[PDB]
């Protein structure tokens, strides 16, 4: 989760006129999104067991 | 920075005490000190606490060492347990760079006395200038006309 | 020909600190891996002293 | 724990030697980038002059390699308490059990 | 090997050695042996 | 113009090149390399301001721009060269006569 | 897949700019020799006159 | 230009090395060449004068 985002972030900061979307920022969009939804997962197993 | 709190019995409204504390630690000789700083109107005689010695955190003689300190933990000396909330800018810098990482940071709780005896603010908030002739002004011969 | 040779000792330069940084990395990722494996048995000593 | 705390020191060196071999590859790059005709490109007041501050190639070197050995050590510290640590975890097990099955007959 | 921390390995065996003389001591049946006065708590 | 074209060349290579280093260091890092920390909501913070297409048709068009400029250079050339050929035979000439 | 493309156009921009740098060079001798003969020209006009 | 940027370097990366020195060499050579260009031209429009 953290080497996701610290990734995300220091690749939106990209210079002035030319920041550009592509297959890969979805996709790390996704990435982070789908780690903060399934860590719920894993503390819900936590609070069953 | 520290501080440790006191029940008081024959106190008038007040239920405990807060005493803001700094506690320093000679590198050289591994050596700590407790120094209140003085406030303002409080009675209390305030100043140095603990003279410069070492301090010894076991019934044994072990004393005290820069790797057992840190942020948020309790530290008893002489009968007394301190609440290190905060720490320097240079002890922060330190820590990290033996291997230690510090706890996250806290507040320190305030002497509900001194909080008390804060003078009120003399100062007032001007009104607004909107009045019956501000409105006669600007808003003559202006009518508003509805068929029901 | 002066540019051309400044040029190539700067590509060496670049070559060697390339290298190194490498070198420290891979340091750095063994490193940090026998850091986690020892706050496992960290956490084991503590569950053993608990249940004893 | 204080095995930890001397492997994390070791780890603080580590990334302060990082952190400026990429400034490193910053200014090397801006370097090799320039060519005849760009633009801000400007004569220094002065310049010609080595610093003060300046080390030579083999105490760069003396000091990378010296890094890389010391956080070799650790790590073979580490991995050798690790066992240790196995061991004495063994040992109490063991110790225990058969203490309990004596006392149970 | 070049790669000895000599100073930490012979901290580490001392530990190992006095280890297992507390070990004996608790394991002890006459009380012949002494007690190691390190591991004591205080 | 050709200078204005050349200034306009120029820029858009140094943006280029701050783009490529800040893609491909980006790219070298892994799990435990250094820099990392607390999320400020920068997941949802979007301010991209350009879509592959339009930065594709924005290199080409600057390209092609360049290109069209260096075949009116080209035929510019020509022209003054066979202009000062003309005005030679001409005086040569004409002194011959008088 | 991203930085692949970002270095081939820079590779793109790097050759235009160089082509454009070699024309605008040669243009300007061309200019320069114009304006040499422009001023020799005079000579056969002063000993007309 | 290129002096005064690898002047900006951290502490501990500041090594003397081929390319420092061989810039160095460059500047005075540059300078030296100018200095030659410099004379010719002086003997250029000496001999200009003669001429005229």
């Amino acid at each position: 989760l953290k080497v996701a985002q610290t990734r995300l972030d220091e690749r939106t900061r990209r210079p002035n006129i030319e920041l550009c979307r592509d297959m890969a920022q979805l996709r790390l969009v996704n990435e982070v999104h789908e780690v903060d939804d399934t860590i719920q997962t894993l503390q819900q197993r936590l609070r069953d067991a | 920075d520290a501080y440790f709190q006191e029940d008081v019995p024959m106190s008038t409204e007040e239920q405990y005490r807060i005493r803001q504390v700094n506690i320093y630690y000679y590198l050289e000789d591994d050596s700590m000190s407790v120094i209140e700083p003085v406030v303002e109107n409080s009675g209390i005689l305030q100043g140095k606490l603990i003279k410069r010695q070492r301090l010894a955190k076991n019934d044994r003689g072990d004393h005290y060492h820069w790797k057992d300190l840190n942020r948020g933990i309790n530290i008893t000396i002489y009968g007394k347990t301190f609440r290190v909330v905060d720490c320097d800018q240079f002890t922060q810098v330190f820590l990290e760079s033996q291997g230690i990482e510090l706890n996250p940071p806290e507040k320190m709780a305030l002497d509900p006395y001194t909080e008390l005896r804060k003078q009120p603010l003399r100062k007032y908030v001007t009104p607004s200038d909107f009045d019956q002739l501000k409105q006669f002004l600007t808003f003559d011969k202006q009518v508003l006309r509805f068929y029901a | 020909k002066s540019q051309s040779d400044v040029n190539k000792k700067l590509e060496q330069r670049l070559e060697e600190v390339q290298f190194w940084k490498k070198e420290l990395d891979d340091k750095l990722e063994q490193l940090v891996n026998v850091t986690d494996d020892l706050l496992i048995y960290k956490i084991r000593l503590e569950k053993a002293l608990e249940t004893l | 724990s204080e095995q930890i705390r001397m492997n994390r020191s070791a780890k603080y060196n580590l990334e302060k030697d990082l952190k400026d071999k990429f400034v490193a590859l910053t200014i090397d790059d801006i370097c090799f980038s320039l060519n005849n005709n760009s633009p801000n490109i400007r004569y220094s007041e002065n310049a010609v002059r080595i610093e003060p501050n300046s080390v030579s190639l083999e105490d760069w070197l003396d000091f990378s390699s010296t890094n890389v050995e010391k956080a070799d050590k650790q790590r073979n510290n580490s991995l050798m308490l690790k066992a240790l640590v196995d061991r004495i975890l063994s040992q109490t097990a063991n110790d225990l059990r058969k203490q309990c099955d004596v006392v149970d007959t | 090997r070049f790669n000895l921390d000599s100073h930490r390995s012979t901290e580490l065996t001392n530990f190992y050695q006095m280890v297992q003389q507390h070990r004996k001591y608790y394991q002890d049946k006459t009380g012949t042996v002494p007690r190691v006065p390190y591991f004591a708590m205080p | 113009a050709n200078r204005a074209s050349q200034h306009e060349l120029e820029k858009d290579l140094s943006d280029k090149q701050t783009a490529y280093r800040i893609d491909d260091k980006c790219h070298h890092l892994r799990n435990t390399s250094d820099g990392v920390g607390y999320f400020r909501g920068v997941e949802r913070v979007d301010a991209t301001v350009s879509v592959p297409e339009s930065w594709a048709k924005f290199t080409d068009d600057n390209i092609l721009r360049s290109q069209s400029e260096r075949a009116a250079s080209a035929k510019l050339r020509d022209d003054i060269e066979n202009l000062l050929v003309v005005t030679a035979n001409e005086m040569w000439n004409q002194f011959n006569k008088v | 897949e991203r930085v692949n493309d970002i270095g081939f156009w820079k590779s793109e921009i790097i050759h235009e700019l160089d082509e454009m740098i070699g024309e605008t060079n040669a243009l300007t001798d061309v200019k320069k020799r114009l304006e040499r003969a422009l001023m020799e020209t005079e000579a056969p006009l002063q000993v007309a006159r | 230009t290129r002096l005064e940027t690898r002047t900006h370097r951290p502490n501990v990366e500041l090594c003397r090395d081929v390319a420092q020195y061989r810039l160095m060499k460059e500047v005075q050579e540059i300078t030296h060449n100018v200095a030659r260009l410099k004379e010719t031209l002086a003997q250029a429009q000496a001999e200009l004068k003669g001429l005229h």
